[PDB]
């Protein structure tokens, strides 16, 4: 009967949020309220990078810290070096209407992926020089939104059909999928021990995901609007979450809830990005007003602006010793802040 | 969690009247522009009436007009709609519908994928 | 020392403390004016490069600006010069750069018409962008050279390129340098008014005398139609206001193209009124 | 040095390439289709030639008096379009390809256009509307066992604007309820009242030969207006 | 009958994430603030480092 289990899906669903209010003793402002802030920080553009002919989807930093890639609604693929602003190289694509990009850990190889349902796996280090598509992987039944590796050989894939897939490369087939969502999935960020990952999926819901397995682990709620990303702190035990309502979330995984919102009243468009610094401290927000704003994570005041950019704000990354700052807009631009 | 509720419904002969209403909870009800939709059997979703964040824009379909009106309250949290002068063919089942996001003016929610900000329904039947 | 002598074979001197004082104050203004469009487009530089059209349009109106303010000067400075005691030294070298300067500015115009009519006759069309400066630097600062170098060579031996009283270009009965001036200059203007026919023949699709009026009122200091009334100063005498409308009209044309060119602009407008705030 | 020199060789010669490329991707013309299940943009498409299992978008390419033009059209994808559907903010244009034999399926029709004419990433981008399926509406209307007022019952109170050109041996009947279909559209472009981009209609049929001229007469005025604008004379 | 076979699963998935162990919101406060304050000297956007060693000027 359905009624039968529509109310005891409601009974549990109680327990839930009962047990869920058991166990908040203490708020995150109150315990943080005998700190030190951190001040006035200040950030000014070191280098500027131009060669596209249109905007700009995405971009991703190497491990080494030095070189990184970028996606741009034109059919280009460009790897640049940033210590000196030169090109290392330029990829031309078959569809132009390119969504996402990954560059793998060992240096070896580049992905991409878009509206055309497929993804690309391109190799760098051929033995005649030149760079060459070595895989084409398809199956999914709508756009896809995100991928990152894991090595040089498995490949986790997230898509608009509102599933998410783990992919073997040299066979070419799928290997486990991820069901359950109800809308969209939008992003996704990986543990940084590689046994864990995290999506968020345009119903104001995020979930958590065990590769090993195949199952889902745990749920949560509290946002309003669509989901738009999503990234891990440094020690894999909470994760920040921006949506089209106009705030910033932090979650915590052991006390299964949230912890703090950012949000102001001033503050009426959305937030297309989020990523952390190397301690923790700095949460980065990237949004629709043109420029980006800059979060103290336990204090939950504003720290600083970085406003340099003439359109929409679409990419952000941090790299992996600290040291720059990358941004991307929907102008061809993309700038270095340290 | 984001819910609507829906509350109002049942058996009435031609010529009646019967009034519907609807309950949110989880959001900030002001900053939304707020819809009405109707299932007929063997047919899709179609679309009735529309009102707009302060209540001075309304807007109606054709075979509507001169007898269905709506209303919303902001302190109570609730959307109503009035119906006078029921036909066979409005027998139905009908939700209430929330747009995607804040402070715009265009909307995106009849779609039968399972769109997520949509409530469960109540049953309407107009019969001798 | 009326801004007249250009286009004049010949003053009244009833009306000489009527003219004068106004060119003294309008040239001033100018020379403010023109510093002030020069530092904009040198400020946003890097946000007004987005398409080939914007290109084009702010290097045409930077070079007319920079050529003003250049001739603005030297006309202050000849205008300062006694002849009373060196008949030559600075009374030559001065003319020549005026001549020189101000045959530029006109050229310079030109381009600016033709580019627009080339901009709404033929719509589907793509040149390379330096075949195009290469042109407009080649017949913007290139015939005006040739022009006063001829000039210059073909009188100076003989001695009839300066007048007597005041240094500028002669003409008595024998040699008449200033044609090299007048001819010019007014054939650039009836091409100009010719484009500006073509425009009001796509902007009056039908409140409309509103828009045709301020469609007017933007290019009319540009294309520099005002210039015109020498026609008038050339063939008579005093009339009504051909020696002082001539001076107040065409003495306020840097102050007219930063009340217009650049202020009354949308986005630019927005820009510097963002980075002010 | 000695392993420098060699860095700045490639940059240059991939910026090179670069220039190639920037020449022809500036001289093309994109523009999206749109339409519905019980429309006709296949039969489109398909007189649109001489002028991968679950693929998620398809491309035609076409030839006018030596101008090339792009069009895409949206294969399998779901229903909802709020996300993808800002992926097309700086094409030239949108087609919008509409049935109008249907009277109950009208109402959907204007909720879409309405939809994309007040959206944030689309207000700078013009329609050209195609209104398919005249033969079908001029025998339904001649026919009599449906009633238009039904469904929009303004048509009650309707007369033929005095100022109408109606083609040449037509029943009046057929022109009342075709001008009145158009004026719907055109009342809801006109009602925001902005000015900064233009719709235009047409009325076309299953087998007509005209269609890409229509377009590029349309596109023509389109970049008139652009650069009118660029120009500060509006 | 693809109803009941959606609400079996939602009430099992339900079932599943309803018996987990939990710890309050002060340990997971004191963890966060703890691995912040350990890793606060090697962070170069908020503790700048001299010209000198930056790779970027």
């Amino acid at each position: 009967e359905l009624d039968q289990l529509r109310q005891e899906a409601e009974q549990l669903k109680n327990q839930i949020r009962d047990a869920r209010k058991a166990c908040a003793d203490a708020t995150l402002s109150q315990i943080t309220n005998n700190i030190d802030p951190v001040g006035r920080i200040q950030m000014r553009t070191r280098r500027t990078l131009r060669g596209h002919l249109a905007k700009i989807y995405a971009m991703h930093w190497g491990t080494d810290s030095r070189l990184l890639v970028s996606a741009s609604q034109d059919g280009k693929l460009i790897i640049w070096d940033s210590y000196t602003t030169n090109k290392v190289h330029a990829i031309p694509l078959r569809s132009s209407w390119v969504m996402t990009c990954a560059y793998a850990p060992s240096g070896n190889y580049v992905a991409c992926g878009g509206l055309d349902n497929i993804c690309s796996i391109y190799n760098l280090k051929t033995r005649e020089g030149n760079v060459r598509v070595s895989r084409e992987l398809a199956g999914h039944t709508g756009y896809l939104s995100c991928c990152r590796f894991l090595d040089d050989n498995q490949i986790v894939t997230s898509s608009g059909d509102t599933t998410c897939a783990l992919w073997d490369i040299e066979t070419g087939q799928q290997t486990t999928t991820f069901t359950g969502h109800t809308g969209d999935v939008m992003s996704l960020s990986l543990a940084p021990d590689t046994r864990l990952f995290v999506s968020g999926a345009c119903d104001a819901s995020a979930k958590l995901w065990d590769v090993r397995e195949g199952m889902c682990r745990q749920t949560f709620t509290g946002h309003e609007s669509d989901i738009n990303a999503i990234c891990f702190f440094p020690n894999g035990n909470a994760f920040a979450t921006g949506s089209d309502d106009a705030t910033c979330r932090l979650f915590d995984l052991r006390a299964d809830q949230e912890l703090m919102t950012y949000s102001h009243d001033n503050i009426i468009c959305g937030i297309t990005s989020v990523s952390f610094s190397k301690s923790g401290r700095l949460l980065l927000a990237g949004y629709d007003d043109f420029n980006c704003n800059v979060w103290d994570a336990l204090k939950a005041d504003r720290a600083g602006v970085l406003a340099g950019h003439d359109n929409r704000v679409s990419c952000l990354g941090v790299t992996d010793d600290g040291m720059a700052v990358a941004t991307g807009s929907w102008d061809s631009f993309l700038k270095i802040w340290n | 969690q984001v819910q609507l509720q829906e509350s109002g419904g049942g058996l009435v002969q031609p010529g009646g009247s019967l009034r519907l209403s609807c309950a949110a909870s989880g959001f900030t009800f002001s900053n939304y522009k707020m819809n009405w939709v109707r299932q007929a059997p063997g047919k899709g979703l179609e679309w009735v009436s529309d009102i707009s964040q302060s209540g001075a824009s309304i807007s109606y379909t054709g075979s509507v007009k001169g007898r269905f009106t709506i209303s919303r309250d902001n302190a109570k949290n609730t959307l109503y709609l009035q119906m006078n002068s029921l036909k066979p063919e409005d027998t139905a089942v009908y939700y209430c519908a929330r747009c995607p996001a804040p402070f715009t003016r265009d909307c995106f929610d009849v779609t039968s994928t399972t769109y997520a900000y949509r409530g469960q329904g109540t049953q309407v039947t107009v019969s001798s | 020392t009326s801004f007249s002598i250009l286009m004049s074979p010949f003053v009244p001197s009833t009306i000489f403390p009527v003219v004068k004082w106004i060119t003294y104050v309008g040239l001033g203004i100018s020379i403010g004016s023109l510093i002030l469009c020069l530092i904009i487009e040198a400020l946003f530089w890097k946000q007004i490069k987005k398409s080939q059209t914007s290109h084009t349009r702010r290097i045409c109106m930077v070079n007319i600006a920079l050529s003003l303010l250049i001739a603005d000067v030297w006309f202050i400075v000849g205008a300062t010069v006694d002849t009373t005691v060196n008949p030559s030294g600075v009374c030559t070298a001065a003319v020549f750069f005026t001549h020189f300067f101000y045959l530029s500015l006109f050229f310079w115009m030109l381009m600016l018409g033709i580019l627009l009519a080339y901009r709404i006759i033929l719509v589907f069309h793509h040149m390379a962008q330096h075949l195009m400066m290469a042109v407009g630097f080649c017949l913007g600062y290139g015939c005006p050279l040739i022009i006063s170098v001829i000039t210059i060579a073909v009188t100076q031996p003989s001695n009839t390129y300066k007048r007597k009283d005041v240094c500028w270009l002669n003409w008595s009965n024998g040699s008449k340098p200033l044609l090299a001036f007048v001819v010019p200059a007014l054939a650039i203007v009836a091409v100009n008014f010719v484009v500006v026919l073509l425009v009001l023949t796509k902007l009056w699709r039908p409140a409309t005398i509103i828009r045709v009026g301020k469609s007017l009122l933007i290019l009319t200091p540009l294309l520099g139609l005002t210039w015109g009334f020498g026609i008038g100063t050339i063939v008579d005498s005093q009339n009504l206001a051909w020696h002082v409308i001539f001076a107040l009209l065409n003495a306020f044309q840097g102050f007219f193209i930063l009340c217009f060119g650049i202020l009354l602009d949308s986005k630019l407008r927005q820009l510097l009124f963002n980075k002010l705030s | 040095s000695a392993e420098d020199k060699a860095a700045v060789e490639r940059s240059k010669m991939i910026e090179k390439q670069l220039q190639k490329d920037k020449q022809v991707y500036r001289r093309t013309l994109r523009l999206l289709l749109l339409g519905a299940d019980n429309s006709g943009k296949s039969t489109i498409v398909k007189q649109m030639r001489i002028y991968v299992k679950t693929s998620g978008i398809f491309e035609t390419k076409f030839q006018v008096d030596k101008v090339n033009f792009h069009m895409f059209d949206v294969g399998a994808q779901r229903d909802e379009r709020r996300k993808w559907i800002q992926c097309f903010n700086d094409v030239t244009a949108i087609i919008f390809v509409v049935d109008s034999s249907d009277y109950n399926r009208l109402q959907e029709a204007l909720n879409d256009f309405k939809s994309i004419w007040n959206n944030r990433w689309l207000r700078t981008i013009s329609v050209i509307l195609f209104l398919n399926k005249q033969d079908l509406l001029a025998e339904k209307v001649l026919a009599g066992k449906s009633k238009i007022e039904d469904y929009f019952p303004e048509f009650a109170r309707y007369t033929t604007p005095e100022d109408a050109t109606p083609e040449p041996g037509e029943d009046p009947r057929v022109t009342r309820a075709k001008y009145f279909i158009r004026k719907e559209f055109v009342d809801i472009s006109t009602a925001s009242g902005d000015g900064r981009h233009i719709c235009y209609p047409h009325f076309t049929c299953s087998v007509d030969t005209e269609n890409a001229r229509r377009i590029f007469n349309d596109c023509k005025d389109i970049i008139l207006q652009m650069n009118l604008r660029e120009y500060n004379l509006v | 009958t693809a109803s009941i076979a959606q609400a079996r699963k939602l009430v099992e998935q339900l079932k599943m994430e309803a018996n987990i162990d939990r710890i309050k919101v002060s340990k997971a406060a004191a963890d966060l603030m703890a691995y912040c304050e350990a890793h606060a000297k090697e962070d170069p956007l908020l503790t700048p480092v001299p010209a000198s060693e930056n790779p970027f000027r």
